[PDB]
């Protein structure tokens, strides 16, 4: 997915 | 009465591709957008329903929504019923706890909220999540949202949150401590309490200030 993570 | 409404998270357009085949079949509405009427945020997860951080998954937690894992669209379909999207609810993520249940805890925790009787002013700039969804989201888990360093109400307990990375030519993230007497948080507070539902002790996420 393109969705930006925040990890 | 009330109306199911699906948001995806984590998913592929052939997997969106999919739910939308699904939501059509149920009737169930979906869409590209969480708002209040909302209730399930379906996310991509492994086989353990752990999934990765999305700004959909923090704000399906923060709302007290039904944060379930996309296995339960796959499963339905592999069964020809729906299934009870409650045995699939999101256990944890990749970062916060592989089984932390973040998602059941603000679900049967709306009373009390992890952010009651606490100012935040999201001092910009940040990346990859809008000021407004950020301030939306600690709202959501009970927060007073303050504008201005000014506009914080003395006599409730104040906290300035940023994202020290977003700061392009400042060191200025170390300054704010001189235009107002609070604690200073990198968006990582935030973050971390409301994947877990729980409110993290300040400590460890300070910002070093200079006086």
């Amino acid at each position: 997915s393109t969705s930006p993570t925040f990890n | 009465n009330k109306r199911m409404s699906m948001v995806v998270s984590g998913l592929t357009p052939e997997e969106f591709m999919l739910v939308y085949k699904f939501a059509r079949k149920h009737h169930i509405t979906l869409t590209n957008l969480i708002t209040e009427e909302t209730t399930h945020v379906v996310m991509k997860t492994d086989a353990e329903f752990v999934c990765e951080r999305t700004l959909k998954y923090f704000l399906g937690i923060a709302g007290g929504k039904w944060v379930v894992s996309y296995f339960w669209v796959t499963q339905s379909i592999k069964e020809r019923k729906m299934l009870n999207e409650h045995d699939f609810e999101v256990r944890g993520d990749v970062v916060n706890g592989r089984n932390h249940q973040g998602p059941k805890r603000a679900r049967e925790s709306q009373d009390r909220k992890i952010f009651r009787g606490l100012e935040i002013c999201c001092y910009g700039p940040f990346t990859n999540m809008p000021t407004d969804q950020l301030e939306w989201m600690v709202q959501l888990c009970g927060a007073s949202v303050v504008k201005e360093l000014s506009s914080f109400t003395l006599g409730v307990h104040p906290i300035v949150v940023v994202q020290p990375d977003a700061w392009t030519e400042d060191n200025g993230f170390h300054a704010i401590g001189q235009m107002c007497e609070a604690p200073v948080v990198t968006r990582k507070w935030v973050l971390d309490s409301v994947a877990l539902y729980q409110c993290q002790e300040l400590d460890t996420y300070l910002i070093p200030q200079i006086p």
